[PDB]
RNA sequence: UUGGGACCGAGUAUUGCAAUUAUUGGUCGCGCAACGAGGAAUGUCUCGUAGGCGCAGCUCAUCAAACUGUGCCGAUUACGUCC
RNA sequence: AGCACCGUGGCGCAGUGGAAGCGCGAUGGGCUCAUAACCCAUAGGACGUUGGAUCGAAACCAACCGGUGCUACCA
């Protein structure tokens, strides 16, 4: 029942989702930065980076959603 | 014979530049200063600098810059004026330049005059507008 | 120590008013000519008044005043002034180097910025910044 | 570099009831602060025009790199097409 | 436990001796009524580490280290 940072999300160019909450999200869970990056962005089998401030960017488009999760 | 090469007028390294005025400006010292070479014992232009402690020896120009009130006496015409913690001054330096100039800004720093503040951060000290330049 | 131009505290309070505008600056000069009548009828006074009751040890008690645009002579050195900068009375003790100025030079009228991240519209180039 | 000046210190006079966060002139020092023909891209022009250059009016105690108007010096190319 | 291959910019890699590059990126501009699409300018390299061969290499040889695959299964 622990607590997890609820993923957020924004939707820019209706094409990529920049997920804002990344690096803290990382954090909790206790495992580092790439790592849990490859696992996502192979799942959903797409591009995109995380770099910048930490906020990572994903060429997958879905309609806004909680579902991420 | 012997041409110049990196003289010197105040231990410091000079030009040989072949008017005269224009080697002096390394002293600081500017066009409008030395124009005074009719008091100054050498009345040379259109000359080298190369000839200096021949018989239009070096020092009669020196010592015009050192004491300037017995080779002729006006103001307006000298880099401090009228003092502020003397009663009044000639002064042409370097070596001085970067002394009495420091001590000016010191002195506002203190009692912290706004002239004094502005000038602490860097920021333009006199009428001046920022925002969009100086972008450093 | 302090020489305003080469002059301690007593050969400056011996001056009279000419022997005073001749000493200093163009501006301090083309003031007191063009003011006359007065000019500061209240601001000597009430320096002068709590100046004069001290004890010595300590400072005079404080006055306060809006002007600004008012000398200072070294008759109102020593003195605690206050100087109001649209909010708020402002502390300044008058010291021997402050003569040949103004008042309201001392005086800060706003808070000097320091920044805290530009937020969205600064960079042409969009990416929404988060969170700032 | 004697090309360019940006910044910066001191002195002085005028404008105004009030010039401090320098208002404007006017001379000394600071020039060793940039910058050596400029990427992707982009602006409007066909003859007294383009471009270069200066003056006045405007605002108005004071201050014009702006705007409005007038004059001087004065070209290159095209006078075609629908891409 | 051996064998094989690999180690180069944030990430994936090119480069058989005259020896710092490319694709994705990050950051800032430009194209567009906006977004994709697409251009341009910036910063970012102990070429795994050590020794050796060589006039001279990141490239060849050896030693060690790390990563991955294959075979090993340890009284």
């Amino acid at each position: 029942r622990n607590r997890l940072p609820e993923p957020k999300l924004e939707k820019i160019g209706k094409k990529k989702v920049i997920i804002t909450n990344f690096g803290r999200i990382c954090q909790a869970f206790n495992r580092p930065i790439q790592d849990v990056k490859d696992y996502i962005e192979k799942e959903l089998s797409v591009g995109g980076n995380l770099d910048s401030n930490d906020a990572l960017i994903l060429k997958y488009e879905i309609q806004k959603s909680t579902a991420f999760d | 014979e012997q041409f110049q090469h990196i003289v010197r007028l105040l231990n410091t390294n000079v030009e040989g530049k072949r008017k005269v005025p224009f080697a002096l400006r390394m002293v600081k010292g500017v066009g409008i200063r030395f124009a005074y070479m009719v008091c100054k014992k050498a009345g040379i232009d259109v000359e080298r600098r190369a000839g200096t402690l021949t018989a239009e020896e070096l020092e009669r120009i020196s010592e015009v810059i050192a004491d300037p009130a017995k080779f002729k006496i006006p103001d307006w015409f000298l880099n401090r004026q009228r003092d502020p913690k003397t009663g009044k001054t000639e002064h042409l330096t370097s070596a001085m330049v970067d002394t009495r100039l420091r001590e000016d800004l010191e002195r506002l720093r203190k009692n912290r005059v706004h002239r004094g503040v502005r000038h602490a951060y860097g920021l333009r000290v006199r009428g001046q507008h920022t925002c969009t330049s100086g972008r450093h | 120590k302090f020489t305003y131009r080469g002059l301690e505290i007593d050969p400056l309070l011996a001056l009279s008013e000419e022997e005073f505008k001749t000493l200093v600056h163009a501006r301090a000069r083309r003031h007191m000519n063009r003011h006359a009548n007065r000019r500061a009828p209240v601001l000597l006074k009430r320096l002068r008044e709590a100046k004069k009751d001290v004890k010595a040890g300590e400072k005079p008690r404080a006055v306060k005043t809006h002007l600004r645009d008012v000398v200072i002579t070294p008759e109102m050195v020593g003195s605690v002034v206050g100087i109001y900068n649209g909010r708020q009375f402002n502390a300044v003790e008058i010291k021997g180097e402050m003569i040949g100025h103004y008042l309201g030079e001392f005086s800060m009228t706003y808070k000097p910025v320091i920044h805290g991240r530009p937020g969205v519209g600064a960079t042409h180039s969009s990416r929404f910044i988060p969170l700032k």
